[PDB]
């Protein structure tokens, strides 16, 4: 867990720098959001 | 080549909460509701139709029927 | 948000009749 | 993990707090009084609508009583046994009874050169086979014959005559010399270690008989064993059916069984 | 303070008021993307900038 | 509940009746040549120290024979083994047999396929007279070198035998072909040690592939071999160093009913 | 030197004809093939390789993958053959020709061995003294040498050294070479089926160890060995390890 | 892997070697002894005795059958006709050309193409590959989807074939499964283990099916003869260019085939 709790979002599930995959992971998760109107922008 | 109330019922005591608020801060579908669960392809032809048609006679359905005829009805 | 289930379970549901329809047909 | 040493545990009484097999061993009877092949398939159909797994119902079959308890068969996760009552073997049906209800730890014997005796009324001598016929002779202190000649094995007394299966207790504190034609049976010591609630046995006809322990002093009617009336084993097999959940909460998984007890005795 | 990632490997933080930048700290990022409302910035931070 | 195998045990490093069984082949029994044999080894165990009625002795026609139905009695086993230079194989199955813990599952093979699991997974068939025909499958349950119909094709691994063990390659089902007439064919895990049982052996050269692994063969101190010439010598040089032996193993795996395996359904 | 702080593998097989005539089987090798594709070897990458006898198969031994896995079998009577095989085909033999005719050669070191090979080589040994006087043998007649070796196919001879012998040798069926032992080879694993673990790699007597890789595992079927040798290839593997040798004479070798 | 250096820092055998030759020069030159007198002559080069190996194949279509060569550094050397062009072309494609091939079969699949580095390759002693398009609903064009006389030809009587057809389209193939096995191949990219000494007049052979591309590459070489001798002591003198010209394998996933590394 990477973060405060233990959710699929955060769960980057590292594999034993750590800041660019996580953020990758994060951002690619991230996307999928945009299917669930979870945004208020464009 | 029954007891799933009483099993469903019990079930209920174990699920976390944070994941619950996660689930319920992103809307679901008619896709994602059952993509998750396996089918059979002679019978995921018809399990929306289904579900719906048992759905639209639900008391919920009942419910919003007649706040609509009253609010018709107001009209008046 | 995740109640939108609940509201498109109604919206379709006529679409149901079409497929009733056709049950018609087979049944 | 620690297995073998017992270890005291901790809990709280506030807190809020809180698949596998199933057997059954019917008789011939109602195997001759029911005339349908393919019921198997309909219990089992009728097990799978009250929530077991189908194709996992196991069945057996057995000609007598005597007959079936001749070495009897714990493997099972839930033995669920009928008998059908007679007015005239009712020490079968008790032995049996003490038998299969209770987790019998046994030790080997053998009669033919050694003396024998028992310390407890957890001590029992156990025979089962196809012809056992025991006798008994008691000896004195300095091995001398009391009531029979030690010499000859006939003066003795017969405590079992044409029976499969025999339990018999002596009195604690003497030796004891046995004589039995082992070819066709087999005997051997044992201490009555546990209540196992593996199993459950059903009766039908008749009234409350059993006896699960050797003890004048209690008859425990305990909650493993039932009785119900019958005229049709359909009907007896659709009631059994109905209440397999309440059997199931009267009952729970062996003890033994589970991986917690691996090194104290297994199973 | 506003933090910005993208899928390359690199990631902001920085104030509304003005446009400076801050130290970034990936607890603080991983708790708000949780639950908090994403925005689709068409406008980069380098562009914003 | 668990016996308490939860909370851990903690201590402090400076801190300050019984059953014997014996095995015996009957042709050793025969070549003593006397009758109240039985009696003299019981005194000469009641002048080591164990009480009357403690040393018991039982009879097995044959190594073919006693490996069907194996039993122990006592809560200790000291097995008499014959050496044969062409029964390797099936002495090394029955010590692994009698040597380790199992826990089985019971087979019907005229319904449902079969396969394994892990490299902890063995089967087990007992019997007067066990053969035991395989024939696996691709991805698509397709024999490969097989008929899958056909029961005159399918590969040998055992015949003629009574008690075999027999492994393949795990992740692929197979069909399974015995004379179950005379034959059970079982599905068993190995859960460790059994330090209840003691083998010694007559003659032999140290020979006993007690597991299946291939790599190694660990020598325990559970097997252990003896030069004979006349079977009273042995008699007595296994009574005289009893001691040894009891320190050796342990009574605290003793199994409920005398049976190699622990059955299930 | 070094400093720290703290697919591409072939498998080939040797068997026995007898096995093969027990199987009675012209397509067993799709259905192997097809085991070791499931357990996670790529097709294609398992060459069987098939034997006659001990004594044929000694002769010019050839190792093709880079884990090779040989299944011997007991023989209670030509047991220092399997142990001559062995120590031919389990450490790194350093070899060059010899000659027979107008010279004599010596050993200075345990791991110094005269290795004949050849369809029936009877190799005749006799030692000589400082004056070029043999001991009971003469330097002309072949007869009074001794025999060490007579109707053999493979023979690992050691003699004392420091002494120089004349050697006799059928040169029409056999030849010989001088070898040293610069290393344990590590891509041959023999497992040998039946025995009690006869063999010994060291001519020293003092020490005979068994390493890791001589097993030895009972059998009455080989369909019963080959699964038990095709599941455990991750054990087999991991004992052995891949090959440092120079090479300085070029062979075949098996990839793909 | 990234490689990290210096531009100002001054910073500066064991391998096998395989001729391959047609038998015809065998017959010409009369000798059996002349293999040690090539080994003799590579021993003087500078190469170690007993490290040099010599295939022989009976004709051009034979050496066709699998070509699979099995030596660190090849130069084969090629007859000359103006007569059999094509089929020189498709073994110096296959030979100089890295290739990971897949099982197939024309009886139960179809197959097409998507990229232009995947063609179809045939190997065995005869191929007579016939082939025709579909459309989307899987009907014939200019073909019955049953009857073999219809279908185009495109490799009669061939020994090995390389063949190429429009990307993007369903296709049918028909041959006799029992003479010649048909494999789907890619093109990974360039062979640098193996070179072509085509020994005689004009080069024709192209190693590409694109027109507009006409590789002449470092490792096709040409030369004229009139003695076998003269090409075999061009070659054995001549060592030290033809293989800085090559370099060792570069696969990323090997296959799997005999190979001689001593």
């Amino acid at each position: 867990s990477i973060g405060s709790s233990a959710s699929a979002w955060t769960d980057v599930s590292t594999q034993i720098s750590s800041v660019s995959t996580q953020t990758s992971t994060i951002s690619r998760r991230l996307r999928l959001k945009e299917m669930a109107t979870q945004t208020e922008g464009m | 080549n029954g007891e799933l109330r009483e099993e469903f019922n019990a079930l209920s005591q174990e699920i976390a909460m944070s994941q619950l608020i996660d689930l319920a801060l992103l809307p679901l579908d008619m896709f994602s509701m059952f993509s998750g669960i396996k089918s059979t392809i002679d019978a995921a032809k018809s399990m929306a139709t289904n579900v719906m048609k048992k759905f639209k006679k639900s008391g919920l359905a009942n419910s919003v029927s007649t706040l609509t005829d009253s609010l018709s009805d107001a009209a008046s | 948000m995740a109640s939108l289930i609940y509201r498109q379970l109604l919206t379709n549901s006529y679409t149901v009749d079409l497929s009733d329809e056709i049950q018609e047909i087979g049944s | 993990q620690n297995y073998g040493i017992n270890l005291p545990i901790t809990g709280s009484m506030d807190i809020a707090y809180a698949t596998s097999t199933l057997c059954l061993y019917y008789p011939t009877e109602a195997a001759t009084e029911i005339n349908d092949n393919s019921w198997k398939d309909t219990l089992s159909q009728l097990f799978l609508t009250k929530g077991w797994p189908t194709g996992s119902v196991y069945f057996k079959e057995y000609t007598n009583i005597a007959s079936f308890s001749v070495d009897p068969q714990l493997y099972c996760d839930y033995n669920v046994v009928l008998m059908k009552y007679d007015a005239t073997l009712q020490l079968d049906m008790s032995e049996l009874a003490d038998l299969i209800l209770n987790e019998w730890l046994c030790n080997p014997m053998d009669i033919t050169l050694y003396y024998y005796q028992q310390t407890d009324e957890a001590n029992k001598w156990i025979s089962m086979g196809s012809s056992c016929t025991i006798k008994v002779c008691p000896l004195n202190t300095q091995t001398l014959g009391i009531g029979c000649l030690t010499t000859d094995a006939t003066t003795f007394e017969e405590v079992a005559t044409a029976e499969k299966l025999v339990i018999t207790d002596v009195v604690d504190g003497v030796n004891h010399k046995l004589d039995v034609t082992t070819a066709t049976c087999t005997i051997r010591n044992c201490k009555k270690l546990g209540p196992r609630e593996n199993v459950a046995v059903i009766q039908v006809g008749g009234s409350d008989i059993l006896d699960i322990t050797a003890d004048p002093t209690t008859a425990p009617q305990t909650e493993r064993m039932m009785r119900i009336n019958w005229k049709k084993w359909w009907q007896v097999f659709y009631t059994v059916v109905d209440y397999v959940d309440q059997i199931i909460q009267v009952m729970s998984k062996r003890s033994r069984s589970l991986n917690s007890a691996a090194f104290y005795y297994r199973v | 303070d506003v933090f910005e990632a993208g899928i390359d490997g690199k990631f902001f933080a920085y104030k509304v008021d003005t446009f400076e930048e801050i130290p970034f700290d990936v607890q603080k990022f991983a708790d708000l993307v949780t639950d908090s409302p994403v925005i689709s910035a068409i406008i980069d931070f380098k562009t914003l900038k």
